[PDB]
DNA sequence: CTGAATCTCTTCCCGCGCGCCGTAGGAC
DNA sequence: GTCCTATCGATCTTCGGAAGAGATTCAGA
RNA sequence: ACACAAACGGCGCGCG
C-alpha cells in the first residue's frame, strides 16, 4: 500500500476488518445536485426554471387574441464576490433575464399575426447563488436550507381502530393528495355508505361525482356490481346460478339438477359441492320466488307492450313486480350480485342516500356546495368542476405523483396525465370497496415509500411559480387593457411581486436556518438534516408517538440515533453516511448482490418498497473471499423481520457496517458497546463543540476524520497537481505540473486564507498553513488547516490523561475535577469575536456625526479614541470604554460604548455611507489599504503571468535573436526592438506583445474595477447615511461551571482548579489531567468510554516509547523495526503500511508526528476487540488490565488497589459559565407594565415563575411573597420608598398596590364590563 | 387576547413576574460547605446588595452621597469587600431550581463568597432539589425586609426541611458516592492486614489504620461505650467489647450518643443508612441530626477516595455459561420451529413457546452471572481458603444500592435480553449479546426502538403532567385549616389493601399520624384500648398492631364539619413536623404539589395457610 | 318531545440563550 | 428624491389534529 | 432642575 504526501505524515493505525468496496460518498451531494438541477437552463422541459415557465406560459388574453410566449432565459454574473457581498452585508444574488414573444393575432380571419415582437431581454429577478460550500449568503448572513420530509403526492388508504364512532366498527379512509391543488377524500360511513368530500368540506355521497362524470345509475351499477340473473324458463323465473358464488353459503331450499339434489335448506355449501354443481350443469335453478323478491333489481325496465316505463334500478324486488315485468313480456330480470360480506351493497346503499339523479343536479349540487349561497349556472358549474381536478393550473400531479399513483393501482404502466380521469377515480373507489370487502390492505403512512424528500431546488421552484401566478393577474388585465401596439413586455410584467416571493421565502421560511457555524462538524451535519416540519409537513406538537418512533424502513437510510432532543425528537433526522436520493426524491441506499453462491461487488440503490421483495444479509456477515458466506446460513432481514437464511437463499448484502449511522454518530468509537441514550447525547454534543486554540487531533478515531474535513470545505484543497512555493500564513501559491498546465495559462494557482472572522456563533474561523515552500502536493491534497483540523483530520477537542475514582466529593455526580496544569497547558483556551456597529441617524433635531468632542466624558476614554472619534485597531477595552464617538445635538453623547461586564481587544473597522456622503481619514486609509492589497495580489499574479510570458520570449532567444550574454538586461519589453521583418523571432515578439498588452489591460481593468467597487458607497437603509463596524476579540480560559462533554454521552460541568501537587499521580511521577466520577458508568451504561481510555492509554505508550528513541539518538533501524511491528500488530486487520519504502526521511517526519501518540482508527461497528487491545498494552508499557496504582498528591500515600487510568478525547461545549451567569440588583422597567425588563441582552431581572409562587405559598411565609411582588416587581412608590429605607437601614416596606392590577382593571373596564373596588 | 389564556395578564404578569435583586447562575457542589451554607460568586453578590452597601458606606460616612457610593463601588475597592462581608454576615438567601417540583424545591441558605462565577451547593441538599450537574442553572433571590429574613430563616432554611412533606420521611438520604464509600468501609474482609487484634476503642483504631498497620475492613475485637436514654430521656453509658471490622469502629466515632452500636456493626448500604438516619432523628431530635449528617457527608467522601473505588473493563466478569446456555437454548428453539414446520404447533404457540425458552435462558444467565460476581472472592485465612462476597467494583456499586440495578449488570455482563417493537410485540429472538462484547448491527438497530420510545414518552409526559398540576393547584388552593375541632365523632375506617390474595400494604403505615373517631375496642370485647380522638402516633400504632386489630375508625378532612375551611384534628399530623399541624396553614397547595411531583414519574406511552 | 348522529370553542410543563423582523399606492 | 395620502380586502400553497360537553336536529313513537 | 436611557409582537434553533 502507498499513500500521498499529505497522508504520509500521520498514517492512522487501523483495526477495521471488513474490506469495504464503496468509498464514502461526497457529503453535500444532495444540496449541490438539487440546486444545480434547479438552476441550469436545462433545455428539457422537466424541473428547473424552464419547467416552471413551460407550466405557466404561454399567457394570453381573450381580449385581443393576443399573447406573450416564452423563450429561454439568461443568468447574469453576481454583482460582487462572496466576501465583498458578505462584507457589504447583502445577499449574494444573481439576476434573471429572459426572452419572450408578444403577439397580436388577426380578428375576423384565420388567426395569423397582426403583430408579434420578441422581447428585448426583459429582466426581473434576483436569486441567491448556492455558494461553493452549498450555503446561501443572505444580507449580512449565511444560511442553510434544510431538506423537508413530507407526505408524498399519491393516493392513500387508511383505517381507524377504536376511533370508529365508538361502535367498535372498522372505518376505512382513502385520500388523493395532488402535487398541487385540491385534496380529494373518500370515506366509509359508520352506516357503511360511501361518501366523498373535497378539501375537507362537508360530507357528500360519492355517487354525485359519478353523475357529474355523466354516468347513469345502471352504468354505475354495471361498473361496480357483478350481475345475478333470473329468467322465465318453462316456469317462474329460474336463477342463472354460478355455483362458485355459493362460497360459504347455506342453502335455504333444494338446489337440484339432472335429477340430483346437491343442497337443501339448512345445509352448507363447499368447494367440492360446487365442483359437482357446475360440472353437472346447474346453470338454471328455480329458486323459491320469495328468494327472488329479496334481491334488488339491477336495471330500470319498460312495459314495451304499452310503451311504458315503470321499474327503477336499485329498486328492491317483490312478487308483484315479478308479475309486472312478466306481464310486460320480459324473459329475464337482472339483479345485482351481492353477498353480506363478499360483495357489499355500498354503492346501492349510497344510491338510496343520494338525492341527486341527473348530471344537471350533480353539477348544480356540487357547485352549490363549492359556492355556498351563490348563483348556479350550468356552464359555470361545469367550468368550476373542470378547475377542480382537470386543469394543471388548479390540480396537478407531478411525474412522481402520477408514477406513485399508478403504482398504487398496480398499473404496470407508470406514466399518465397530471390531471385525473374517470377511470382513475373508479379504480381508487373500487380499491376502497375491495378493502371494505376484506380483500384489500391499508398503507403505512410512516413507511418511507409513502414519504419523499424535498430539497432547496424543488422548493424554490414552487415558490418561484407562485410568484408567476401573482404576475398572471397583473399581466392578464394589462394585456386585456393594453393597446398592444406600443406597449412592450417590460411594461406588462413588473419585478416587485416575483422578487419578494423568493426574497421573503429565503429570509422567512421555517426551513431557512441561520447556520450553526459552531464548528466544522456542526455545519456539515446541520446541512444534511431532514425535517418533517414546514408547509406540507406536520407541526412540532401534532405528532403521535408512532410517527416519532423509528420505523423499520429507516434502516440504512435515516440515522435512528441522531434525532435531537426535545419536541424535535423523531421530527428532525439526518441522512445515513451512504444515503442517496432517487430521481423521484425517494431516499435510497445501495446494496450488494448475492450472485448465486458468491456475494458480488455490484451495487444497486433501493427504496423501501423495493427492499420488501428481497432478503438482505447483515453487513458484518463472514464470507470466504469468493463471496460465499462462511456459514451455510446467515442472519438477514427479509421484510424487515429478522431471520436466518441459507447461502444462495439470501439475495443481497449491505455494503458497509457504517451504512446504518450518520456522520455525527460515526465519529464515536466503540459505539457498538454503548447504550443508545448516551450515544444520542454524544452525537448532538459533537455539534455543540467549540474549537480550541491548541487543537492537535483525536487519538482514538473512527476513520471519518479525513473525509469530514475535506468535504466540509473549511480546509484548502489542491485543485491541481503541483508543488508549493510561498508562505505568508495569509496566502498559498502552487506551481502545477505540466500535465495540468494549460496552453494559454499561467501554470500556477494561488489561494488566500480566511483569517480571524466572527462565525455565525461569534467564533473565529482563521485558516492555517500545513506545508512549506518547494513541497509537492497531489491534486485534492489538503493545503491549509482550518478550525478544529490538523493535516486535514477533524480535531474537535483534546486527548486528556484521565482516571476514574471518587475524589473528596469534588467529582460527585457529573462534576468533573480539573488540574491547574491543563489551563496552563492551554488545552481548552478559546477565542471569541464580537461585532459592534453604530449608525448615524437623520434625527429631526439635527443629524448625527462622529466626533472626538464628546460632551463631558473623561479624558482617558477620549484618549482611547482617535481624533476621528474612533478607537484604534489593536486597542484593549473594558465595559464602558468609548468605541464610537457619535453624538446628537441638543449636544449629547449618543455614542457607542463597550457593554458592561466584558473586556476584549479591538480588531476591525469597516465604514459605510449612503450616496452623497463624505469620508473620514480612517475610512479613506482603510479603503485605500484594501485597494493596495488587491493590487499586490494582482501584481504577483501578473508577475508569474508575465514570467510565463517572458519564458516564451526567452525560450526562442536561445536560438533566435540570441543575446544570452545580456539576455534580460535588454528589458523584456525592449526585447521587441529587434530590427527584424516577419522573421520567426519577430513574429513571437510582435504577436506576444499584443497578448502582453491585453494581459496588461486585464490587470488594469481588473485593478480599476476592483478599486471602483471598493470606492463606491452603499444603498443604506433610509434615515441613516453612514455605518461603522467594529469587531472585538475575547480570549477565554476554563472556570468552574463550564460545561464539558466526552464523546460517549458523558457530559458534565467542571468545578475546581487544583494545585498540581494535589492530583493523584502514578509511580512514574506523572499526574492525571482529569478525574471522573466512576459511578456514572453503570448508571449510564456507556462502557465503551472505558474501552476508549484503555486503547488511548496504549496509544500514548506507543508514542512515548517512540519519543524516547527519538529523544535518544537511536538509529533509524530501531525506529523502522519498532514502528513496523506496531502497525502489523493485531488480528486480520484490513490496513497495512510499507515504511521501508519511505526514504528514511519521511520516516523521521512520520515518526516525529507519532511521538505525540499513536493515532488510531476504529470503524463504528468493526472496531478492535479486547484481545487485540491486550496485545497492544503488552506491546506498550502497561499491564493488560490497564489499571494502575496511584498516590494521593496531598499525602503521598498509595490509594487502595489499582484504578482505571487512561487517555480520553474530551470536548469543550460552547456554554461556558461567564456567557450565562447574570445578576441584577436594580434597573429600568417596561413602559406597558412597570415590571422589570427581561433577559441578559437588556439588563433584565429574573422571572419569579408562577409555579414557584405555589412553592412559596406551600410554606406559611406571606410577608416574603408580599415583598416579592409589591416591592420587587410592580410598585413604583413602594420600591422607591424601599430604596430609601434600605439606605436608612430600616429594611421595611410599605404595602403599596401592584400597578399591573390597575392595568388589568382598566382593560376590563375598557370592555363592556363595569368593574369596581369595594371599600366596605 | 391580552386577558385570556396563557399569554393573558393573569399568567403573563399577575401570577408570575420579573423581580429585581435576582440572579441566575450555573450550579456546582462544594463539599466543604455545611448543610445550612451555600457558596455564591462575589460578582453577583457585589451587584445584589448595592442598596445595602450604600447604606453601610454612608453609615461609614465614606460616601458623601449615593452617587459617590455608586462611584466607589465601581472601583471594587478592598473596603467595598470589607463592607460586603459585614453586610452578608448572616443575611439569608433564596435559591431555586426550575421548574420547581414542590416547596422543597425552594429553600433558604446562608452565603459564603467565592472568587469564581458558579454558585456552590451542598451535595446532600441538591438531591432533594433533583439537581444534576450536567449543566443545570439556578436562580437566586434575596429577602429584603426584617419579616422576610425571619420568614426565610425560620421556615425555608435547609436545617428545617430534613423531612419530606409528601411523606414524613427523610429526604436527606446520602448520595451515591457518599453511601458507597461508607458501604465499602462497613464491609468486612475474611483476612486482612492487622486482623485479629484487640483495641480499647476507636481512638487507637483510627491511629492503627492511619499508620497502615491494619486494613480498614480487617476484622478486629474492640472495647466500646454506648449510651441509653432512660424512660425520661436521661442518657447513661454502658461499656462492652465487640468483634467488628475496623472501619465500623472509626465510623462509630462520628455517631453521636444514644444510638446502639449494633446498627453500624454491619455493612451499610443505602438501605441501612436510610433507616438508621431516620430512626436516629426520631430518637435524638433534629439538632443532633443535622450536625450528624454533615459528619457523615465529610467521612463518606474522604474514605471513598482512599478506597480507590475505580471501575475497569476487567471488572466485568462474564459467565462462560452465557455461550453454553445460548447455544443450548438455540437448539431447543430450532426444535419448536421445526415442529411448527411439521404442523405440530400453531404459529402463536410456536412464537410464545420460543420466548419462554429465551426467558428461561436469560434467567439462567442471570443466575450464573449474578451468582458468580457476588461469589467471586476466595481468600486464605491463617492457611486454608474460604469464600466471601466479592470486592468487585461493579458488584459493590449495585449491591451498595448507590447506582444501577441487577438489570443493568445483567445487560452489561449477561445479555441485553428480549426486546420488542414500538408496537410492544417481542422480537422472536432476544438480544443474546451483552455490552462488554459489542452488539451486532441489527441488534443495536433493534435497541433503538426502545430507547427512542422512552425518550418520546418522557417528552410528552412532562408536558402533559404540568397541565394536570395546574388544574390541581387551582381547585386545591382554597382549602385551609382554620378550626381546631369541627365536632364530629364520625370517621372512616382504615384497612390494609388486601388484593392479589393477602395484604399488599401494612395498616401500620396508613393509620399513623391520624386521629381516632371512636375508642379502639381492645382484643376481647367491651374493653377500649385507645381514646376516641387520640393522635395515632408511632408507639400507639405499634401498640395497636401488637394487638389483633384488623381495622380502625378515624376522622377525616372530608368528614370535617368546618365552615370555609378544615379543622386541625381532622388533618392530624403534619408530615414535615411530626406533631399536629399549626392552625392557619393552607394544606391544599401542599397536597396538590405532593401529588404533582410523583406524577411525572408515571408513564404515558388458595395460595397460603 | 326521544334518538343518536350529528354538531364547535376551550386546552396542549417552567424558565433561558442567541439570530432575524414588522401598510399600500403615487406628482415623471 | 422627497414626501404625501386613504383605506384594509378578493384569488393565489392548502392542508398540515384532536379530545371534550351546549346547541340544534334527524327518525317516530 | 440637582435627573433619565434605550423590548412591543412574532419565528427558528438549541438548554436542564
Ligand atoms: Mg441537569
Ligand atoms: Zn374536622
Amino acid at each position: 500500500m502507498v499513500y500521498s504526501y499529505t497522508e504520509k505524515k500521520r498514517i492512522r493505525k487501523d483495526f477495521g476488518k471488513r474490506p469495504q468496496v464503496l468509498d464514502v460518498p461526497y457529503l453535500l451531494s444532495i444540496q449541490l445536485d438539487s440546486f444545480q438541477k434547479f438552476i441550469e437552463q436545462d433545455p428539457e422541459g422537466q424541473y428547473g426554471l424552464e419547467a416552471a415557465f413551460r407550466s405557466v406560459f404561454p399567457i394570453q388574453s381573450y381580449s385581443g387574441n393576443s399573447e406573450l410566449q416564452y423563450v429561454s432565459y439568461r443568468l447574469g454574473e453576481p454583482v460582487f464576490d462572496v466576501q465583498e457581498c458578505q462584507i457589504r452585508g447583502v445577499t449574494y444574488s444573481a439576476p434573471l433575464r429572459v426572452k419572450l414573444r408578444l403577439v397580436i393575432y388577426e380578428r375576423e380571419a384565420p388567426e395569423g399575426t397582426v403583430k408579434d415582437i420578441k422581447e428585448q431581454e426583459v429582466y426581473m429577478g434576483e436569486i441567491p447563488l448556492m455558494t461553493d460550500n452549498g450555503t446561501f449568503v443572505i444580507n449580512g448572513t449565511e444560511r442553510v436550507i434544510v431538506s423537508q420530509l413530507h407526505r408524498s403526492p399519491g393516493v392513500f388508504f387508511d383505517s381507524d381502530k377504536g376511533k370508529t364512532h365508538s361502535s367498535g366498527k372498522v372505518l376505512y379512509n382513502a385520500r388523493i393528495i395532488p402535487y398541487r391543488g385540491s385534496w380529494l377524500d373518500f370515506e366509509f360511513d359508520p352506516k357503511d355508505n360511501l361518501f366523498v368530500r373535497i378539501d375537507r368540506r362537508r360530507k357528500l355521497p360519492a355517487t354525485i361525482i359519478l353523475r357529474a362524470l355523466n354516468y347513469t345509475t345502471e352504468q354505475i351499477l354495471d361498473l361496480f356490481f357483478e350481475k345475478v340473473i333470473f329468467e322465465i324458463r318453462d316456469n317462474k323465473l329460474q336463477m342463472e346460478l354460478v355455483p362458485e358464488r355459493l362460497r360459504g353459503e347455506t342453502a335455504s331450499f333444494d338446489i337440484e339438477a339432472n335429477g340430483k339434489v346437491y343442497v337443501e335448506k339448512g345445509r352448507r355449501i363447499t368447494a367440492r359441492h360446487i365442483r359437482q354443481l357446475e360440472k353437472d350443469d346447474v346453470k338454471l335453478i328455480e329458486v323459491p320466488v320469495e328468494y327472488i323478491a329479496g334481491k334488488v333489481v339491477a336495471k330500470d325496465y319498460i312495459d314495451e307492450s304499452t310503451g311504458e316505463l315503470i321499474c327503477a334500478a336499485n329498486m328492491e324486488l317483490s312478487l308483484d313486480l315479478l308479475a309486472k315485468l312478466s306481464q310486460s313480456g320480459h324473459k329475464r330480470i337482472e339483479t345485482l350480485f351481492t353477498n353480506d360480506l363478499d360483495h357489499g351493497p355500498y354503492i346501492s346503499e349510497t344510491l338510496r342516500v343520494d338525492p341527486t339523479n341527473d348530471r344537471l343536479s350533480a353539477l348544480v349540487e356540487i357547485y352549490r356546495m363549492m359556492r355556498p349561497g351563490e348563483p348556479p349556472t350550468r356552464e359555470a358549474a361545469e367550468s368550476l368542476f373542470e378547475n377542480l381536478f382537470f386543469s394543471e393550473d388548479r390540480y396537478d400531479l407531478s411525474a412522481v405523483g402520477r408514477m406513485k399513483f399508478n403504482r398504487s393501482l398496480l398499473r404496470e404502466e407508470i406514466e399518465g396525465s397530471g390531471i385525473l380521469s374517470k377511470d382513475d377515480i373508479i379504480d381508487v373507489m373500487k380499491k376502497l370497496i375491495d378493502i371494505r370487502n376484506g380483500k384489500g390492505e391499508v398503507d403505512d403512512i410512516d413507511h418511507l415509500g409513502n414519504r419523499r424528500i424535498r430539497s432547496v431546488g424543488e422548493m424554490a421552484e414552487n415558490q418561484f411559480r407562485v410568484g408567476l401566478v401573482r404576475v398572471e393577474r397583473a399581466v392578464k388585465e394589462r394585456l386585456s387593457l393594453g393597446d398592444l401596439d406600443t406597449l412592450m413586455p417590460q411594461d406588462m410584467i413588473n419585478a416587485k411581486p416575483i422578487s419578494a416571493a423568493v426574497k421573503e421565502f429565503f429570509g422567512s421560511s421555517q426551513l431557512s436556518q441561520f447556520m450553526d457555524q459552531n464548528n466544522p462538524l456542526s455545519e456539515i451535519t446541520h446541512k444534511r438534516r431532514i425535517s418533517a416540519l414546514g408547509p406540507g409537513g406536520l407541526t412540532r406538537e401534532r405528532a403521535g408517538f408512532e410517527v416519532r418512533d423509528v420505523h423499520p424502513t429507516h434502516y440504512g437510510r435515516v440515522c435512528p440515533i441522531e434525532t435531537p432532543e426535545g419536541p424535535n425528537i423523531g421530527l428532525i433526522n439526518s441522512l445515513s453516511v451512504y444515503a442517496q436520493t432517487n430521481e423521484y426524491g425517494f431516499l435510497e441506499t445501495p446494496y450488494r448482490k448475492v450472485t448465486d453462491g458468491v456475494v458480488t461487488d455490484e451495487i444497486h440503490y433501493l427504496s423501501a418498497i423495493e427492499e420488501g421483495n428481497y432478503v438482505i444479509a447483515q453487513a458484518n456477515s463472514n464470507l470466504d473471499e469468493e463471496g460465499h458466506f462462511v456459514e451455510d446460513l446467515v442472519t438477514c432481514r427479509s421484510k424487515g423481520e429478522s431471520s436466518l437464511f441459507s447461502r444462495d437463499q439470501v439475495d443481497y448484502m449491505d455494503v458497509s457496517t457504517q451504512q446504518v449511522v450518520s456522520v455525527g454518530a460515526s465519529l464515536i468509537p466503540f459505539l457498538e458497546h454503548d447504550d443508545a441514550n448516551r450515544a444520542l447525547m454524544g452525537a448532538n454534543m459533537q455539534r455543540q463543540a467549540v474549537p480550541t486554540l491548541r487543537a492537535d487531533k483525536p487519538l482514538v478515531g473512527t476513520g471519518m476524520e479525513r473525509a469530514v474535513a475535506v468535504d466540509s470545505g473549511v480546509t484548502a484543497v489542491a485543485k491541481r497537481g503541483g508543488v508549493v512555493q510561498y508562505v505568508d500564513a495569509s496566502r498559498i501559491v502552487i506551481k502545477v505540473n505540466e500535465d495540468e498546465m494549460y496552453p494559454g495559462e499561467a501554470g500556477i494557482d494561488i489561494y488566500n486564507l480566511t483569517k480571524y472572522t466572527r462565525s455565525n456563533q461569534n467564533t473565529c474561523i482563521n485558516q492555517m498553513p500545513c506545508v512549506s515552500l518547494g513541497e509537492p502536493v497531489e491534486r485534492g491534497d489538503v493545503l491549509a488547516d482550518g478550525p478544529s483540523t490538523d493535516l486535514g483530520e477533524l480535531a474537535l477537542g483534546q486527548n486528556m490523561r484521565v482516571a476514574f475514582m471518587p475524589w473528596n466529593g469534588y467529582n460527585f455526580e457529573d462534576s468533573i475535577l480539573v488540574s491547574e496544569r491543563v489551563v496552563q497547558e492551554d488545552r481548552f483556551t478559546t477565542i471569541h469575536i464580537q461585532e459592534l456597529a453604530c449608525v448615524s441617524r437623520d434625527t429631526k433635531l439635527g443629524p448625527e456625526e462622529i466626533t472626538a468632542d464628546i460632551p463631558n466624558v473623561g479624558e482617558a476614554a477620549l484618549s482611547k479614541l482617535d481624533e476621528s472619534g474612533i478607537v484604534y485597531i489593536g486597542a484593549e477595552v473594558t465595559g464602558g470604554d468609548i468605541l464610537v464617538g457619535k453624538v446628537t445635538p441638543k449636544v449629547k453623547d449618543s455614542s457607542l460604548r463597550v457593554p458592561n461586564g466584558v473586556s476584549g481587544t479591538v480588531i476591525d473597522v469597516q465604514v459605510f455611507t449612503r450616496d452623497g456622503v463624505e469620508k473620514d481619514k480612517r475610512a479613506l486609509e482603510i479603503e485605500e489599504m484594501q485597494l493596495k492589497q488587491a493590487k499586490k495580489d494582482l501584481s504577483e499574479e501578473l508577475q508569474i503571468l508575465e514570467a510565463g510570458l517572458f519564458s516564451r520570449i526567452r525560450a526562442v532567444l536561445v536560438a533566435g535573436g540570441v543575446e544570452a550574454e545580456k539576455l534580460d538586461k535588454l528589458p523584456r519589453d525592449r526585447w521587441l526592438e529587434l530590427g527584424l521583418t516577419d522573421e520567426e523571432k519577430q513574429n513571437q515578439l510582435e504577436q506576444l506583445a499584443e497578448q502582453y498588452d491585453e494581459l496588461k489591460h486585464e490587470f488594469e481593468k481588473k485593478l480599476e474595477a476592483k478599486r471602483r467597487k471598493i470606492t463606491q458607497g452603499d444603498d443604506l437603509a433610509p434615515g441613516v447615511l453612514k455605518i461603522v463596524k467594529v469587531y472585538l476579540a475575547v480570549k477565554r480560559r476554563i472556570q468552574p461551571g463550564d460545561k464539558m462533554a466526552g464523546r460517549h454521552g458523558n457530559k458534565g460541568v467542571i468545578s475546581k482548579i487544583n494545585p498540581i501537587e494535589d492530583m493523584p499521580y502514578d509511580e512514574n511521577g506523572t499526574p492525571v489531567d482529569i478525574v471522573l466520577n466512576p459511578l456514572g458508568v453503570p448508571s449510564r451504561m456507556n462502557i465503551g468510554q472505558i474501552l476508549e481510555t484503555h486503547l488511548g492509554m496504549a496509544a500514548k505508550g506507543i508514542g512515548d516509547k517512540i519519543n524516547a528513541m527519538l529523544k535518544q539518538q537511536q538509529e533509524v533501524a530501531k525506529l523502522r523495526e519498532f514502528i513496523q511491528r506496531a502497525y502489523d500488530l493485531g488480528a486480520d486487520v484490513r490496513q497495512k503500511v510499507d515504511l521501508s519504502t519511505f526514504s528514511d526521511e519521511e520516516v523521521m517526519r512520520l515518526a516525529e508526528n507519532l511521538r505525540k501518540g499513536m493515532p488510531i482508527a476504529t470503524p463504528v461497528f468493526d472496531g478492535a476487540k479486547e484481545a487485540e487491545i491486550k496485545e497492544l498494552l503488552k506491546l506498550g508499557d502497561l499491564p493488560t488490565s490497564g489499571q494502575i496504582r496511584l498516590y494521593d498528591g496531598r499525602t503521598g500515600e498509595q490509594f487502595e488497589r489499582p484504578v482505571t487510568v487512561g487517555y480520553m478525547y474530551m470536548l469543550k461545549l460552547n456554554h461556558l459559565v461567564d456567557d450565562k451567569m447574570h445578576a441584577r440588583s436594580t434597573g429600568s422597567y417596561s413602559l406597558v407594565t412597570q415590571q422589570p425588563l427581561g433577559g441578559k441582552a437588556q439588563f433584565g431581572g429574573q422571572r419569579f415563575g408562577e409555579m414557584e409562587v405555589w412553592a412559596l405559598e406551600a410554606y406559611g411565609a406571606a410577608y416574603t411573597l408580599q415583598e416579592m411582588l409589591t416591592v420587587k416587581s410592580d410598585d413604583v412608590n413602594g420600591r422607591t420608598k424601599m430604596y430609601k429605607n434600605i439606605v436608612d437601614g430600616n429594611h421595611q416596606m410599605e404595602p403599596g398596590m401592584p400597578e399591573s392590577f390597575n392595568v388589568l382593571l382598566k382593560e376590563i373596564r375598557s370592555l363592556g364590563i363595569n368593574i369596581e373596588l369595594e371599600d366596605e | 387576547d391580552m386577558i385570556k389564556g396563557k399569554q393573558g395578564r393573569f399568567r403573563q404578569n399577575l401570577l408570575g413576574k420579573r423581580v429585581d435583586y435576582s440572579g441566575r447562575s450555573v450550579i456546582t457542589v462544594g463539599p466543604y460547605l455545611r448543610l445550612h451554607q451555600c457558596g455564591l460568586p462575589k460578582k453577583m453578590a457585589l451587584e445584589l446588595f448595592k442598596p445595602f452597601i450604600y447604606g453601610k458606606l454612608e453609615l461609614r460616612g465614606l460616601a458623601t452621597t449615593i452617587k459617590a457610593a455608586k462611584k466607589m463601588v465601581e472601583r471594587e475597592e478592598a473596603v467595598v469587600w470589607d463592607i460586603l462581608d459585614e453586610v452578608i454576615r448572616e443575611h439569608p438567601v433564596l435559591l431555586n431550581r426550575a421548574p420547581t417540583l414542590h416547596r422543597l424545591g425552594i429553600q433558604a441558605f446562608e452565603p459564603v463568597l467565592i472568587e469564581g462565577k458558579a454558585i456552590q451547593l451542598h451535595p446532600l441538599v441538591c438531591a432533594a432539589y433533583n439537581a444534576d450537574f450536567d449543566g443545570d442553572q439556578m436562580a437566586v433571590h434575596v429577602p429584603l425586609t426584617l419579616e422576610a429574613q425571619l420568614e426565610a430563616r425560620a421556615l425555608m432554611m435547609s436545617t428545617n426541611n430534613i423531612l419530606s412533606p409528601a411523606n414524613g420521611e427523610p429526604i436527606i438520604v446520602p448520595s451515591q458516592d457518599v453511601v458507597l464509600g461508607l458501604y465499602y468501609m462497613t464491609r468486612d474482609c475474611v483476612n486482612a492486614k492487622g486482623e485479629g487484634m484487640v483495641l480499647t476503642g476507636p481512638k487507637e483504631a483510627e491511629r492503627l489504620y492511619r499508620s497502615g498497620l491494619a486494613s480498614l475492613h480487617a476484622r478486629v475485637k474492640v472495647r466500646i461505650t454506648e449510651y441509653e436514654k432512660d424512660a425520661n430521656g436521661e442518657l447513661v453509658a454502658k461499656t462492652s467489647l465487640k468483634d467488628t471490622t475496623v472501619g465500623r469502629a472509626i465510623l462509630w466515632m462520628i455517631v453521636p450518643k444514644g444510638l446502639p452500636y449494633s446498627i453500624v456493626n454491619q455493612a451499610l448500604g443505602k438501605k441501612a443508612i436510610s433507616k438508621m438516619l431516620n430512626t436516629c432523628y426520631r430518637i435524638l431530635g433534629l439538632k443532633p441530626t443535622v450536625i450528624f449528617a454533615d459528619q457523615i457527608m465529610y467521612t463518606g467522601f474522604a474514605y471513598a477516595a482512599r478506597s480507590g473505588a475505580s471501575v475497569g473493563i476487567d471488572d466485568m466478569v462474564i459467565p462462560e455459561k452465557k455461550h453454553e446456555i445460548i447455544s443450548e437454548a438455540e437448539a431447543e428453539v430450532a426444535e419448536i420451529q421445526e415442529q411448527f414446520q411439521s404442523g405440530l404447533v400453531t404459529a402463536g404457540e410456536r412464537y410464545n413457546k420460543v420466548i419462554d425458552i429465551w426467558a428461561a435462558a436469560n434467567d439462567r444467565v442471570s443466575k450464573a452471572m449474578m451468582d458468580n460476581l457476588q461469589t467471586e472472592t476466595v481468600i486464605n485465612r491463617d492457611g486454608q481458603e474460604e469464600k466471601q462476597v466479592s470486592f468487585n467494583s461493579i458488584y459493590m456499586m449495585a449491591d451498595s444500592g448507590a447506582r444501577g440495578s441487577a438489570a443493568q449488570i445483567r445487560q452489561l455482563a449477561g445479555m441485553r435480553g428480549l426486546m420488542a417493537k414500538p408496537d410492544g410485540s417481542i422480537i422472536e429472538t432476544p438480544i443474546t449479546a451483552n455490552f462488554r462484547e459489542g452488539l451486532n448491527v441489527l441488534q443495536y438497530f433493534i435497541s433503538t426502538h426502545g430507547a427512542r420510545k422512552g425518550l418520546a414518552d418522557t417528552a410528552l409526559k412532562t408536558a402533559n403532567s404540568g397541565y394536570l398540576t395546574r388544574r390541581l393547584v387551582d381547585v386545591a388552593q382554597d382549602l385551609v385549616v382554620t378550626e381546631d375541632d369541627c365536632g364530629t365523632h364520625e370517621g372512616i375506617m382504615m384497612t390494609p389493601v388486601i388484593e392479589g390474595g393477602d395484604v399488599k400494604e401494612p395498616l401500620r403505615d396508613r393509620v399513623l399520624g391520624r386521629v381516632t373517631a371512636e375508642d379502639v375496642l381492645k382484643p376481647g370485647t367491651a374493653d377500649i384500648l385507645v381514646p376516641r380522638n387520640t393522635l395515632l402516633h408511632e408507639q400507639w400504632c405499634d401498640l395497636l398492631e401488637e394487638n389483633s386489630v384488623d381495622a380502625v375508625k378515624v376522622r377525616s378532612v372530608v368528614s370535617c364539619d368546618t365552615d370555609f375551611g378544615v379543622c386541625a384534628h381532622c388533618y392530624g399530623r403534619d408530615l414535615a413536623r411530626g406533631h399536629i399541624i399549626n392552625k392557619g396553614e393552607a394544606i391544599g397547595v401542599i397536597a396538590a404539589q405532593s401529588i404533582g411531583e410523583p406524577g411525572t414519574q408515571l408513564t404515558m406511552r388458595v395460595k397460603n395457610k
